[PDB]
């Protein structure tokens, strides 16, 4: 609730032009997210799928004992929460408060990121892009 | 009883324009003031 | 209360210098107002421009 | 209470703390200046906010 609130862009399969962005969701949990889920062995979890999976045989479900409780949110909807807020990197790091904006194609918004702090004025991201 | 809402999330999503305007939700109302968060400093002693 | 209005990003003329922002966006247009965060919208601009260097999708001024 | 009276002038700044006396209604135009960007012709025509 301290992540959202406000707006997306939304996600179309062209954010940046041209900033090849991994986070896009293919379709829903992003691609990148897919790499550190698949690399990251977790043995669990089971919800109707991994508890006759295991039967068919991690025993959060078969000492009872103990038990894993599920994390208040489904990973499709987590994934909407940092979808929209990847909708909101570009028009609200802009800024200009929080959060009262925006919709700003995301390659202007490093342009604009990237005119701040790396206080290159513009005759350099002009002169030349590709960066 | 009546279980199985999902109720997510929903922002009220801007749409993203393509040519040299690029579009933006300002709002309308002030609407403030809320009360906040307690930060608990000590203990009993 | 959320209305989608539309910017530039700033203007310029026959000759190149430009406005936008202080510090709010953008330059809207009918014609061309102001009040940005939050409530909308000023009159000529005059004290809400600052002039930086010009930029593409030329004289406004994106 | 003292941190209450000097809500309204801290909050001004300009540095922390060097100041000051400032009536808590002006302290909330700039408190309300700042961030909330709305410049002077709105919370001119109108306050009740």
């Amino acid at each position: 609730a301290s992540v959202k609130s406000s707006q997306s862009s939304p996600i179309i399969p062209g954010f940046g032009g041209d900033f090849n962005l991994t986070l896009l969701e293919p379709v829903a949990r992003s691609a990148i997210e897919d790499l550190l889920f698949d690399k990251v062995t977790i043995a669990d979890p089971g919800y109707m799928q991994g508890y006759d999976d295991c039967m068919q045989q991690i025993c959060a479900q078969y000492v009872a004992g103990y038990k894993v409780l599920p994390p208040l949110m489904d990973v499709n909807m987590e994934a909407a929460y940092t979808s929209s807020l990847l909708g909101s990197i570009a028009g609200v790091g802009w800024t200009a408060g929080l959060s009262s904006f925006a919709a700003i194609p995301f390659a202007q918004s490093i342009f604009y990121r990237l005119n701040g702090v790396g206080i290159t004025q513009q005759v350099l991201s002009e002169n030349q892009k590709l960066i | 009883m009546r279980l199985a809402s999902i109720a997510f999330n929903h922002p009220i999503q801007v749409d993203q324009l393509n040519s040299s305007y690029f579009k933006l939700s300002i709002p309308t109302n002030f609407s403030f003031g809320v009360t906040q968060e307690y930060i608990q400093t000590t203990i009993q002693k | 209360n959320h209305i989608e209005v539309v910017s530039a990003y700033g203007l310029c003329d026959a000759a190149n210098p430009t406005n936008c922002i202080a510090p709010v966006n953008g330059y809207f247009i009918k014609t061309n107002n102001t009040r940005i965060v939050d409530e909308w919208s000023y009159t000529g601009s005059s004290f809400y421009a600052p002039e930086p260097i010009t930029s593409l999708n030329t004289k406004y001024v994106a």
